[PDB]
């Protein structure tokens, strides 16, 4: 259903973007979500363009046709992290899925 | 001519009816306030209240006709309201029902023949015409729609 | 597509009289369509009364509310016009003309006279 | 409500003159405005609907016009069948109430 | 807002348990919840949701768990709970409790919408042996 890619690095003070693919994505736009092992994960973006209270403005989403994406400029160490992509199961259905996910590693 | 006697005169007859609560009024100028509804379009204004909350006791959409446009703040921020004349207030009790009626409007609002001709429609034409396009798609049953809903304000 | 009415000739003051209005070539269940009724005092001009839509609706004349009801069967094509408590003033001649698509009373019956005794 | 005004109260025309007559709304009633002549002992009959547009078998020297609130109708080359009393009604809204009409006579 | 679960543990294949999630600092009453599950090593997979009063008390379950897991509230006492019957290998993973808003722009988005997680809790882990 929503692909990710394996796994991404950047070197520290790059701008990089994790890009998500799927087939429900023509229809409903995705949210993403990073984790970081043993802390619960904190919540990064919502619907088309929409930053939560608490998130810096260092990165933002993007989405269109099959694909969405997350752009994360200037990568600082506090962002390695698991990155999550989650959309509509199918067109017009009730249930949600989350992708496998991404690991993002900045050196 | 505001705001909060828009919202009271589409109000009237839904709670004369029951489709919604006594104070469905107040629930929906605050949600108004605090999250406005307006719309630039780029045909003609268009406003939008709905409350998406428990009160409501059924769905109905209520069509209101403004002679004097009143500036409603937009959905989409921006420093400039939106002068509206046509006031669609939207009753219903989950969030699916409200997402799918949204769906259908912005399908009417974006035929221009349509708009064009729904500023100078008397009201029970504005009744056929709209129950037509609720009746040909085969979602959105159970949705009250009445001669009574469909006014001009003044 | 002709309209018929039938109704009292000479009545009495204060009762209740019932003007029939029968359709043929025409359904009155069509989307669109509806019917009124027309009254004109003899030596005046003519004054709407009341009207019924297709769906069953009403809509009165408020300054005589309180003494007009209509009854629509579709079945056998009739239209039931009662007017009670009818006074004097009440002389006229009665029409049933239909609504039509479009708002135009293009079909228009020969008239009933009424005379309030 | 919405109440309507009939003028001049009555007028008086030759055969083969043109002449006009107007009904005035007491609101804005956009388009919703029909006209009928009724004939001593007859139903009155149709002649224009939509403000503008002229029924079928209604000869073409019958023209609407005007705008907003006050509307008119324009009758050319007058002839002897065309005599009798002409009304105006408007649809905007119930009760659909009708003007006082005029009695145009042959002189 | 803070969300705390409770009631992880060891079971054996085939066995039940009762999870407890204690939301606050946002009200229950008008939001809708969700569970979320990751097993060790693994990314997430959707669990199920509970809808408001609006809606019945609906609840919609992802498809691996559908008929299996039960999803309650009440909210007379401000607890979400989850019952778990017939528990597989495959159901091991830590359990997030979350809230759900909803998002729909109004010129392109598509019926019935999106459903937008508010915040989550840190989880309690469940296990199979
Ligand atoms: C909505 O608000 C705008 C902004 O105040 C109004 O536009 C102004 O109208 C005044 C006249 O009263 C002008 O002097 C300003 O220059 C206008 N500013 C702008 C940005 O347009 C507008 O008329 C209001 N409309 C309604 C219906 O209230």
């Amino acid at each position: 259903e929503l692909t990710q890619e394996t796994g991404v690095s950047v070197a520290l003070g790059r701008t990089v973007t994790i890009t998500c693919r799927g087939d429900s994505l023509r229809s409903h736009y995705a949210s993403w979500y990073q984790k970081k092992p043993g802390q619960a994960p904190i919540l990064l973006f919502y619907g088309k363009n929409n930053r939560p209270s608490g998130v810096p403005d260092r990165f933002s989403g993007s989405a269109s046709g099959n694909r969405a994406s997350l752009t994360i400029s200037g990568a600082q160490a506090e962002d390695d992290a698991e990155y999550y992509c989650s959309s509509r199961d199918k067109s017009g259905s009730r249930l949600s899925v989350f992708g496998g996910g991404t690991k993002l590693t900045v050196l | 001519v505001t705001q909060e006697d828009i919202i009271r005169a589409l109000a009237s007859p839904l709670i004369k009816d029951g489709m919604v609560d006594e104070d469905f009024a107040e629930y929906v100028i605050a949600r108004e306030n605090r999250s406005p509804t307006g719309l630039q379009a780029k045909g003609v204004g268009v406003a939008i209240p709905h409350t998406l909350g428990d009160y409501v006791r059924d769905n109905a959409i209520s069509v209101g006709i403004l002679d004097k446009p009143v500036n409603f703040s937009g959905w989409y921020q921006s420093p400039d309201p939106v002068p509206v004349r046509v006031v669609f207030m939207l009753a219903g009790r989950t969030w699916d029902d409200i997402v799918i009626v949204l769906k259908w409007i912005k399908d009417v609002i974006l035929d221009e023949e349509f708009m064009k001709r729904l500023l100078n429609m008397s009201d029970e034409e504005i009744y056929r015409q709209i129950y037509t396009r609720i009746s040909k798609a085969p979602n959105l049953s159970g949705i009250n729609f009445s001669r009574e809903y469909v006014r001009h304000l003044n | 597509v002709t309209l018929k009415e039938s109704g009292p000739g000479i009545l009495q003051p204060s009762q209740t009289l019932s003007l029939t209005c029968s359709f043929s070539g025409f359904s009155l269940s069509t989307f669109g369509m509806g019917v009124g009724w027309i009254r004109q005092p003899s030596g005046k001009g003519l004054e709407w009364l009341a009207h019924i839509w297709w769906d069953d609706d009403k809509f009165y004349n408020p300054a005589l509310k309180s003494r007009l009801t209509i009854s629509k069967d579709t079945s056998k094509n009739q239209v039931f016009l009662k007017i009670a408590n009818v006074d004097t003033a009440d002389t006229a001649t009665y029409y049933c003309a239909r609504i039509g698509e479009d708002y135009f009373l293009d079909v228009w019956g020969k008239g009933t006279t009424v005379t309030v005794s | 409500d919405i109440q309507m005004t009939q003028s001049p109260a009555s007028l008086s025309a030759s055969v083969g003159e043109t002449v006009t007559i107007t009904c005035r709304a007491s609101g804005n009633i956009h388009n919703y405005l029909a006209w009928y002549q009724q004939k001593q002992g007859k139903s009155p009959q149709l002649l224009v609907y939509n403000a503008k547009t002229l029924a079928d078998g209604v000869p073409s020297r019958f023209s609407g016009s005007g705008s907003g609130t006050q509307y008119s109708l324009k009758i050319n080359s007058l002839q002897p069948e065309d005599f009798g009393s002409y009304y105006c009604q408007h649809f905007w809204s119930a009760p659909y109430t009708f003007g006082g009409g005029t009695n145009l006579e042959i002189k | 807002v803070q969300l705390v679960e409770s009631g992880g543990g060891l079971v054996k294949p085939g066995g039940s348990l009762r999870l407890s999630c204690s939301a606050s600092g946002f009200d229950f009453d008008n939001a809708w919840m969700t569970w979320v599950r990751q097993p060790p090593g693994k990314g997430l997979e959707w669990v199920g949701r509970i809808t408001g009063p609006g809606e019945g008390w609906s609840v919609d379950y992802a498809a691996p768990v559908e008929g299996r897991f039960t999803i309650s509230r009440l909210n007379s006492i401000n607890f979400l709970y989850l019952e778990m019957n017939n528990l597989r290998m495959e159901d091991s993973g830590l359990y997030f409790c979350a809230r759900t808003g909803k998002y729909y722009d109004f010129w392109s988005g598509y019926p019935p919408g999106e459903e937008y997680f508010q915040d989550w809790g840190r989880g309690t882990l469940v296990t199979v042996s």
